[PDB]
């Protein structure tokens, strides 16, 4: 009983959720050196986000990541990611960082492709809309931010997936 | 249950009652004893669905005439919440009475939301689907499959085994929900739309949406067949006029008017090409237009109708020729000079809006067309496509869209009304001009059926006041009743939060914009409530745009970041399938442990039909009141018509408007009366309204809660939802407000039988 | 005017063994204001007081305390048999604070593997005093609860000032269906009683189960006092007991000998089973104006009947609350002194 008491106290996969998002939202202040778990919230970063760990990863041989690194990814991320689109201002998102912001464009985009159910006919709010008929109304109800909306949508969905996965 | 309304049997397919869906058997069988219409709004917060099905289906099986029920809830959504329902009533009714059934009752929608085809329905827009689905299974296409064997010609094949089986008998004996319908016709492969389309003749009760009921463009197969006398279902009625008025309206932009012109060019091109391979078919053609309205071949049509019937149901449709459009080459000649007239008009300066008969005297003076020749256009149009059979129609849809406006404009009058608006102010001065054409008149699409029917109900959880729809609809009703919520519970808060902690009336009434006192306040309200309520939050904003600027600089501020260290936020976009999946993820997080926010519109697509049950929803809230004056002056001019017509002023309408769409966002949030919730508001307004709002939302709203401040809201709805938590069960104050199996109402009212 | 259970309608059987693993809850939510210290020390305090209560009445079961900080459940006192290291953990605890959000995933889990050793007739349950209104979970719950219902570990739960759908959910899950578990409270003396409610065994009508006999074997004291040695301990102790069989010296306790592995106890302990099996009919409070009975006490001899014709006051009622089957009075005092306190009703012990 004693090992396995020990052995389930061990491992134990902390929760993604909170700590994962946070680490994009909680998480602004600290501009110093190694932040409050340090290594637990870069982990956490990289399961929650594999561009992040890629980018880290490959600026391993070269460019330290740590300061300079995470300095840079203020800017990149914490402009891609979070808040609205940056666009001007400091677009310090540059090399790795930029290549990165390419990437993860789409990759988000296979990801949400990777996502879509065909949800039950209850909700199915596609099928319900104007898939009834074919008709003509009017509609009125100045780009940008729509995205901000995706993101979230997709943060989010992409945690509960990660959940339904049954690991 | 099986209990009497002094004839009627009633398989009530549950133990218990509820008192008002009791009163609600009693009132609505009442209405149907005598030919009537009586609208009755019974408060959602009880079964409705379940006691018009229960009490309806056994007067069907009962008596032996009303052989039909027709059920016209608002959106497919609804539908088949009616038909799961339906189906669950269905199978207790054989379990309490063994086979006695003998019972069909059908969905009906579409395609796009049917088909099954795979390539097909992988399509998106319905349209295109519907046209796929007509070129693939034709009166056409199938002859040049059979009479020449060849690859050009494929079909979905469903149409096939349903010409096989499926047309000389039907589905077995059930009441396909569209999750069962779906199931069981994947499995045997066959068509679904077609299905149900060419069952209709057979079905007891027929479920389908209000646009197939009034809108003329589809709701030409009403086959008489289909009641002739049936008793007919309006739930959710409270959207009917706005449903007539979009059936009836229409739009116009020069673009699409010069996307006509490359339709027509197209369609001279190929009259040219045809006539130099076959003419003589279209000489026949043309004396089957001499000999009649060739409705052997312009109604006769299994699948051929191109262009529908935008006008009313050919009653106002005459049958001759159209003189000289007999000719083809006349017709795009006509044609041509109806889409240049209408760019030169649309080049007018700024705002015009004329009758119709004004206009048409206008044109009459620029080109001397007549009203007679021009009403003819649609069906002109279409039967020549037919004659032309074409290889696609997207070329012609600016065509069509000229057709319909040309019938519409030369076929009713004095009840509608043009208008040229050249831009849009919102980012006015650019060249957009649009040449908007609606009606004022709702009562204009219904009168068909009040004419038809004999036996008409209406019923919503919301409508009030209950005498707005017999003015402007122009109908007659006998029992005009609301039923109270009798409850031994409070079971929701309606509150009034005018003022926000600086105790500072708000709304958003100013303006579409930002003002950071208004929007701090807000955000304040919106981050304790996310604080404090349990899993499952919603937020109705009055217009899209409101919320697009309100949550963008919500982000701007810090306020969003709380919210999301407490709940989920799921926001409202306008691309319906990503709206669907939020929603769907809203209810899975609900259900799991995190709570989580949707924030919609109110005149938007959630509030139309989703439901919200006891986890799903616990406080909404009315950012605002919905008001839509924000954009031009349309409303403007149906309000005009209201007036003159109506002895209605303009703020009247127009709160009553909004507050129907407020106690019709309201509702969504309880489905029994086990379920309970907040139901806050906020704008200084709401206060003198607290008389539009519907009886069973009044009598909760208490006057001490009125403009209260946000504090004390909080500190109320932290004390109801304690309260409510408590397992407040006595069980015998529920003798009162649940009259028990078979016996309190036996006993109670077979004794008040006074 | 009256607040009194109708009837105890399962007088037949409940769990007298138990393996109960109250699971506390510290983080963050537990940290704000709406108990007078805090929610987390009012809730330590209490679950003290709980735990001597419970390892009073159920003098033979075990227990262990877990709670859930950042995320993990911690495991903070195996599951045993002795109070003191109970108390003493939570005593640890109450000068430390909560951090993190709650998992009551892990929590579960950790649970349902530590009570895996628990023989098939002891029985199991876990008590999580819910506070927060989320959870964090690094895996499927359904799946857990799943297995829960799978391993026969019934689950109370007692959530602070709100409902929580899932812990609905479980609560109604586990427990055979019957949903009566999830009570959550509306004020301090509620949770007071919460607990005490908490601590007696646990029937709704038990399904038909394996009922096994059970070996164990009771001690007999020591009386050398210099002798002082230890086998459950390793320690010099002035004198202990003895198992019969494995015939060595075990430190004061119902443990289970340290030897030979054979449950052991005084008979003391099976008399407090013996009070909670069969218990008394509900004392009824007598007619007011039909009783005329005599006007003393009988248990004690109290003076408070009433006061005869006094417009109001002996309009009101008539302090004679009466045992059914030993059909004698007994005052207010002492009806509730009988069926709190001692069992044996005082008269019908007489006859
Ligand atoms: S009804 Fe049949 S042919 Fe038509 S779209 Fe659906 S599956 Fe295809
Ligand atoms: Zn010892
Ligand atoms: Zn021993
Ligand atoms: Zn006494
Ligand atoms: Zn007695």
């Amino acid at each position: 009983p004693l090992l396995r008491a020990f052995a389930l106290s061990t491992s134990q996969k902390v929760g993604p959720y909170n700590v994962l998002s946070t680490i994009k939202p909680v998480a602004s202040s600290e501009n110093k050196v190694n932040v409050n778990l340090s290594r637990e919230k870069i982990l956490n970063i990289f399961e929650n986000y594999p561009i992040v760990k890629k980018a880290y990863t490959d600026n391993v041989p070269k460019n330290f990541k740590e300061p300079e690194f995470w300095a840079r990814f203020f800017s990149s991320k914490l402009f891609r990611k979070l808040r609205g689109e940056k666009i001007m201002q400091n677009d310090r998102g540059d090399v790795i960082i930029d290549r990165y912001l390419t990437l993860d464009q789409e990759f988000d985009r296979k990801d949400d492709d990777m996502l879509l159910h065909p949800v039950k006919k209850i909700i199915d709010l596609d099928g319900n809309i104007q898939d009834d008929p074919v008709v003509r109304g009017n509609r009125p109800d100045s780009d940008g931010t729509v995205d901000i909306l995706k993101g979230m949508n997709r943060l989010s969905e992409k945690m509960i997936m990660a959940l339904k996965n049954e690991y | 249950m099986k209990f009497y309304i002094d004839d009627l049997p009633v398989l009530f397919p549950y133990p218990k009652i509820y008192p008002e869906q009791y009163n609600y058997m009693c009132d609505i069988k009442k209405t149907l004893d005598v030919g009537g219409n009586s609208i009755l709004e019974m408060p959602s917060g009880t079964g409705k669905t379940v006691s018009l099905l229960s009490l309806t289906i056994a007067y069907q099986m009962h008596y032996p005439e009303h052989r039909k029920i027709i059920y016209c809830s608002r959106t497919m959504s609804e539908i088949e919440k009616a038909l799961v329902e339906l189906e669950n009533l269905m199978d207790y009714r054989t379990k309490e009475l063994g086979y006695q059934e003998d019972f069909r009752g059908l969905g009906l929608t579409s395609r796009k939301n049917l088909c099954l085809h795979p390539e097909v329905s992988k399509e998106r827009k319905g349209t295109v689907v519907d046209e796929k689905c007509r070129r693939m299974t034709n009166g056409q296409a199938k002859r040049k499959l059979e009479e020449d064997p060849e690859a050009n010609v494929e079909l979905c094949e469903y149409h096939e085994n349903l010409y096989n089986i499926e047309v000389e008998d039907y589905l077995p004996k059930g009441v396909f929900s569209f999750e069962k319908l779906l199931k069981y016709c994947e499995e045997k492969t066959l068509c679904p739309y077609f299905i149900v389309r060419r069952m209709i003749s057979l079905c007891n009760i027929i479920i389908y949406s209000y646009h197939y009921l009034l809108d003329p463009k589809i709701a030409e197969r009403v086959s008489n067949e289909v009641s002739k006398d049936s008793i007919v279902i309006f739930d959710e009625a409270h959207n009917i006029d706005n449903v007539c008025i979009e059936s009836l309206s229409l739009d116009l932009t020069t673009d699409a008017l010069r996307r006509a012109t490359r339709g027509a060019n197209a369609l001279d091109e190929r009259i040219s090409e045809v006539r130099k391979v076959d003419s003589q078919k279209l000489q026949d053609e043309y004396e089957k237009l001499v000999q009649g309205l060739h409705s052997a071949d312009i109604l006769t049509d299994q699948e051929e109708p191109f262009v529908e019937t935008p006008v009313l149901p050919q009653d106002l449709l005459t049958e001759a020729i159209p003189g000289n459009i007999r000719r083809a080459e006349h017709f795009v000649s006509f044609l041509k000079r109806l889409i240049e007239y209408l760019k030169t008009r649309m080049k007018v300066l700024h705002v015009i809006s004329e009758t119709p008969k004004s206009f048409l005297q206008h044109l009459k003076q620029l080109t001397f067309i007549e009203r007679k020749p021009l009403r003819f256009c649609s069906e002109r149009l279409s039967l020549l496509v037919r004659t032309l059979e074409v290889t696609e129609v997207e070329d012609f849809t600016a065509l069509k869209d000229i057709a319909t406006f040309a019938t519409l404009i030369s076929t009713y009058e004095e009840g509608f009304l043009l208008i040229i608006e050249p831009y849009e102010i919102e980012n006015a001065a650019v060249p957009n001009p649009i040449m908007r054409f609606t009606c004022l008149d709702a009562s204009i699409a219904i009168k068909p059926v009040f004419e038809r029917f004999s036996s008409v109900i209406i019923t919503s959880g919301t409508i009030s006041p209950l005498d707005m729809y017999p003015r402007m609809l122009n109908f007659k009703t006998v029992l005009q009743k609301s039923y109270a919520m009798t409850l031994a519970k409070k079971s929701f808060l309606p509150m009034i939060i005018t003022k926000g902690s600086d105790q500072v009336a708000i709304s958003s009434r100013f303006e579409i914009r930002n003002d950071p006192s208004i929007v701090r306040n807000y955000g304040s309200m919106l981050v304790e409530f996310a604080k404090i309520t349990p899993d499952g939050m919603v937020v109705f904003f009055p217009s899209y745009l409101y919320m697009e600027s309100i949550v963008s600089m919500w982000q701007t501020m810090g306020i969003l970041d709380e919210v999301w260290k407490h709940k989920l936020i799921l926001v409202e976009t306008p691309d319906a399938q990503e709206t669907s999946l939020a929603l769907e993820t809203y209810r899975k997080a609900c259900s799991n442990g995190r709570g989580a926010i949707l924030l919609s519109v109110a005149r938007g697509k959630v509030s139309e039909g989703i439901d919200f049950d006891h986890q799903y929803g616990r406080t909404v809230l009315m950012i605002g009141i919905p008001f839509q004056y924000t954009e031009s002056r349309i409303l403007k001019a149906r309000l005009e018509f209201m007036r003159e017509n109506y002895r209605i002023r303009e703020n009247d309408f127009l709160s009553f408007d909004a507050m129907r769409h407020a106690a019709q966002c309201l509702g969504r949030v309880l489905r029994g009366k086990d379920d309970y919730g907040v139901m806050v508001l906020a704008d200084r307004r709401f206060s003198r309204k607290r008389s539009q709002l519907p009886k069973w939302i009044a009598q909760g709203l208490s006057d001490a809660d009125l403009n209260l401040s946000t504090d004390m809201a909080i500190s109320n709805t932290k004390q109801f939802l304690r309260t409510m938590a408590q397992p407040t069960d006595p069980k015998d104050q529920e003798g009162v407000s649940v009259w028990s199996y078979e016996d309190l109402i036996k006993h109670q009212n077979s004794r008040k039988d006074q | 005017k009256k607040r009194t259970a109708k009837k105890n309608i399962t007088p037949y059987q409940r769990g007298i063994i138990r393996s109960l693993i109250l699971t506390l809850d510290c983080s963050e939510a537990m940290l704000e204001k709406d108990l007078r210290p805090n929610r987390h020390a009012m809730i330590i305090q209490y679950a003290i007081d709980f735990v001597h209560e419970f390892f009073d009445q159920n003098p033979i079961s075990q227990m262990g305390i877990i709670i859930m900080r950042n995320g993990l459940a911690q495991l903070v006192s195996q599951v045993s048999g002795n109070p003191q290291d109970h108390i003493d953990a939570l005593k640890s605890i109450r000068k430390q604070e909560p951090k993190g959000n709650p998992s009551l995933q892990n929590a579960l889990e950790m649970a349902r593997g530590l009570l895996l050793p628990v023989p098939a007739h002891c029985t199991r349950e876990v008590l999580i005093v819910f506070g927060s209104l989320s959870t964090t979970d690094p895996g499927d719950i359904h799946q857990t609860i799943d297995s829960l219902v799978s391993e026969k570990i019934r689950v109370k739960v007692l959530g602070l000032s709100a409902q929580v759908a899932i812990c609905k959910e479980l609560c109604k899950a586990t427990n055979y269906g019957d949903e009566s578990f999830y009570k959550i409270l509306l004020d301090e003396t509620h949770l007071k009683e919460l607990f005490n409610e908490a601590v007696t065994p646990l029937p709704v009508n038990k399904i038909n189960k394996g009922f096994t006999l059970v070996k164990m074997g009771f001690p007999t004291r020591i009386f050398e006092d210099t002798p002082t040695f230890c086998s459950c301990h390793s320690k010099l102790v002035y004198g202990g007991y003895f198992c019969p069989n494995c015939h060595s010296k075990v430190c004061s306790l119902p443990t289970v000998c340290p030897c030979c592995d054979l449950m052991l106890i005084l008979s003391t302990h099976l008399a407090r089973s013996y009070h909670h099996l069969m218990p008394l009919k509900t004392f009824a409070e007598v007619p007011t104006t039909e009783k005329f009975r005599s006007e003393d006490c009988f248990s004690c001899q109290s003076r408070f009947p009433i006061l005869k014709n006094h417009k109001n006051g002996k309009l009101l009622t008539s302090s004679r609350y009466r045992c059914e089957d030993c059909k004698q009075e007994f005052c207010v005092d002492c009806d509730v002194f009988i069926h709190e306190i001692l069992h044996n009703c005082p008269g019908c012990e007489s006859k």
